[PDB]
Order: C-alpha cells, then sequence, then structure tokens
C-alpha cells in the first residue's frame, strides 16, 4: 500500500504543479437532461458528439461564483480533479469556459444518486452500508495521503455506476492544505465539532463526516437532526448519539470510535491512521484489497437501459445555457 | 419514533451545502 501511494504521490504533484486547461468546447457537446442542480450550478447529461460517448457536465455561471465568493474554492476543485486518479473518485475528462460559464466535463454514472435509492428504500442493510463505507474508506485513504480534505461527504454527493460501485462528485469544497484550514464548510448534518468551534481542523472532519453517512445508511436517518441549521450545531456538539436497536454491536462501536469529538480519539486520525478503521470488527468481513479491484460482489445493481439513460435520476426545469458577448470575469478564472 | 420525527422534518430532501 505504501508503494501504491509513493507512485499515486508523483503522478498526483506533476499534475498538481502543471495543471490541464481548456481541453474541449461547448458545441461539440449534445445537451440532453438536467440531472441535477445545486448552489450556482448544474449537471446535465451531455453526448459528445463526434463520438457518440455519453459524459455528465456542470456548468458554473461565473457571475454567480463571484457572487457566493466561490472563486477560491471552484480554482481548487478545477485544479484537483484534474490531478487526482482513484476507482472511486469521478474523472475529469475535460474542462473548459467561455464567456459565461465555466465546465466540467465527466465520467457519466447512471446508476443515480445514493440519495434517492437510500430515501426511497428507507434504509440499507449492514451488508449493503459496509459496501459503500469501505469504498469511502479507501478514497479517504487516497484524497488525505495527497494532504486534500474532501468536506463534503454525504449521500446527496455519491453516484452509482453501472456495477453498483460508488463515484465521489462534487469538489467544490476540497481543498489540498498541511495543517489546520477554517472554512466553514460542508452541510450542517455532517459538520464536524471543531469546523463550528472555530479553532481551525484537519482531515480528521472526513473521518467525522464518515461517522455521520455510514450512521445514515444503516438508520435511513441523520445521528444529528432538527429543523434549523442552528439547531443542529447544538447536537453535534452535545456529544450524544443515539443508535436503533437494529444497529449491530460491533457498527455502534465504530460508530462511537467515528463521531469522537475529542480529536485525539477519532478512529482515522490516530497513531495507525486508517488501519484503526479497516481492522475495527465491523469490517471484518471486508475484502479491502477485492474492493479497490472492484471485483466485490455489489448488493445493488441499478441495470439500465442502454446508454444515455437517466431513469435513476428526477426531472428538473431545464433551462437555456447563456453565453454574452462579453467575456466576464476573465481575470477571476484565468487558470481555470 | 425518530423515524416520524425525520419524516415530519423539513430536511428530508437534497440538503444544500453551507458556504458563508
Ligand atoms: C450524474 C453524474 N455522473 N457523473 C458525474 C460527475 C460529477 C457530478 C457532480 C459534480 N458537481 C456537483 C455534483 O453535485 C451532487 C448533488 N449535490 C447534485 C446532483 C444530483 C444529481 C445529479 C447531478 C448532481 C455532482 C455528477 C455526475
Amino acid at each position: 500500500v505504501k508503494e501504491f501511494l509513493a507512485k499515486a504521490k508523483e503522478d498526483f504533484l506533476k499534475k498538481w504543479e502543471n495543471p490541464a486547461q481548456n481541453t474541449a468546447h461547448l458545441d461539440q457537446f449534445e445537451r440532453i437532461k438536467t440531472l441535477g442542480t445545486g448552489s450556482f450550478g448544474r449537471v446535465m447529461l451531455v453526448k459528445h458528439m463526434e463520438t457518440g460517448n455519453h459524459y455528465a457536465m456542470k456548468i458554473l455561471d461565473k457571475q454567480k461564483v463571484v457572487k457566493l465568493k466561490q472563486i477560491e474554492h471552484t480554482l481548487n476543485e478545477k485544479r484537483i480533479l484534474q490531478a487526482v486518479n482513484f476507482p472511486f473518485l469521478v474523472k475529469l475528462e475535460f474542462s473548459f469556459k467561455d464567456n459565461s460559464n465555466l465546465y466540467m466535463v465527466m465520467e457519466y454514472v447512471p446508476g443515480g444518486e445514493m440519495f434517492s435509492h437510500l430515501r426511497r428504500i428507507g434504509r440499507f442493510s449492514e451488508p449493503h452500508a459496509r459496501f459503500y463505507a469501505a469504498q469511502i474508506v479507501l478514497t479517504f485513504e487516497y484524497l488525505h495521503s495527497l494532504d486534500l480534505i474532501y468536506r463534503d461527504l454525504k449521500p446527496e454527493n455519491l453516484l452509482i455506476d453501472q456495477q453498483g460501485y460508488i463515484q465521489v462528485t462534487d469538489f467544490g469544497f476540497a481543498k489540498r492544505v498541511k495543517g489546520r484550514t477554517w472554512t466553514l464548510c460542508g452541510t450542517p448534518e455532517y459538520l464536524a465539532p471543531e469546523i463550528i468551534l472555530s479553532k481551525g481542523y484537519n482531515k480528521a472532519v472526513d473521518w467525522w463526516a464518515l461517522g455521520v453517512l455510514i450512521y445514515e445508511m444503516a438508520a435511513g436517518y441523520p445521528p444529528f437532526f432538527a429543523d434549523q441549521p442552528i439547531q443542529i450545531y447544538e447536537k453535534i456538539v452535545s456529544g450524544k448519539v443515539r443508535f436503533p436497536s437494529h444497529f449491530s454491536s460491533d457498527l455502534k462501536d465504530l460508530l462511537r470510535n467515528l463521531l469522537q469529538v475529542d480529536l485525539t480519539k477519532r478512529f482515522g486520525n490516530l497513531k495507525d491512521g486508517v488501519n484503526d478503521i479497516k481492522n475495527h470488527k465491523w469490517f471484518a468481513t471486508t475484502d479491502w484489497i477485492a474492493i479497490y479491484q472492484r471485483k466485490v460482489e455489489a448488493p445493488f445493481i441499478p441495470k439500465f437501459k442502454g446508454p444515455g439513460d437517466t431513469s435513476n435520476f428526477d426531472d428538473y426545469e431545464e433551462e437555456e445555457i447563456r453565453v454574452s458577448i462579453n467575456e466576464k470575469c476573465g481575470k477571476e478564472f484565468s487558470e481555470f | 419514533t425518530t423515524y416520524a420525527d425525520f419524516i415530519a422534518s423539513g430536511r428530508t430532501g437534497r440538503r444544500n451545502a453551507i458556504h458563508d
């Protein structure tokens, strides 16, 4: 594993120091349907016309990004995604910009959102939850070794591919940092205590989010919830979590070690690091190598009708992609 | 039940991230 990481960091660094730019154009793609939306952007199913290859394209409005003060975070997402490579991370295939927007063209994950399936199904069995959790663990092992913090783990950002495996998407809050960072980032339900306590935080927040994710997958609802954010933040600091009775003993134990407010006792952030997780009882049946190699039998396979199918996603109101005659925030996004 | 309280909450839909 150390051999693999050393090699991974070399390839990563090369790309980080010399990032790729404008490797495609908008009119080479056929806009087919909006797959999802958010803050100041939307993701659509697109077809590369010359090849017939389908892709997922995120479109950001430059002015909207500036308005929401996401300039630096956006540049981070662009520079990091073009430099990383892991089977469970969505691969940025092309990126370009025009007078009005920023474009990220990535591998399309036809299976849909984990959020969708979990809400519809209610909750995942422990083995089903364990399967996804293992992919996240390995992904965080990879990302962290590169000094990257993800900061937005949640069902909404995890898509299922054709094989029923996970594809981590949306690196809008990802950042390469050594030491502590301070940005109040994330989604309320998955924020670690340190993020709300202004003392700064490190990679350990991703491990707390993992604990929230495993909890929500196995229970059907988050460990900390309430009508408004402020109510949520308070529960997160009370350091008290209630577990459903159907939770196994090993699962409750792992969770207590993951949702640990004391940063000196939280798993993933200790002396043995990620291994304290990989070797925990709840993961005894998990074959880490087989998972990385994608050879473990997926508990859920969202088969679909040929390429370009969007049946596993919801319906959104379509909107035209506007491109002014005037170049907008040219300077601000010059390196994108 | 906890499930009922969650489903009756306004936070069962896609959750928007917090920026600033
Ligand atoms: C599909 C898909 N396939 N290959 C991708 C690569 C990246 C992304 C992506 C890139 N930025 C942000 C994102 O946000 C996640 C959700 N918050 C919204 C949402 C809900 C359903 C659909 C698309 C988006 C997602 C999506 C895909």
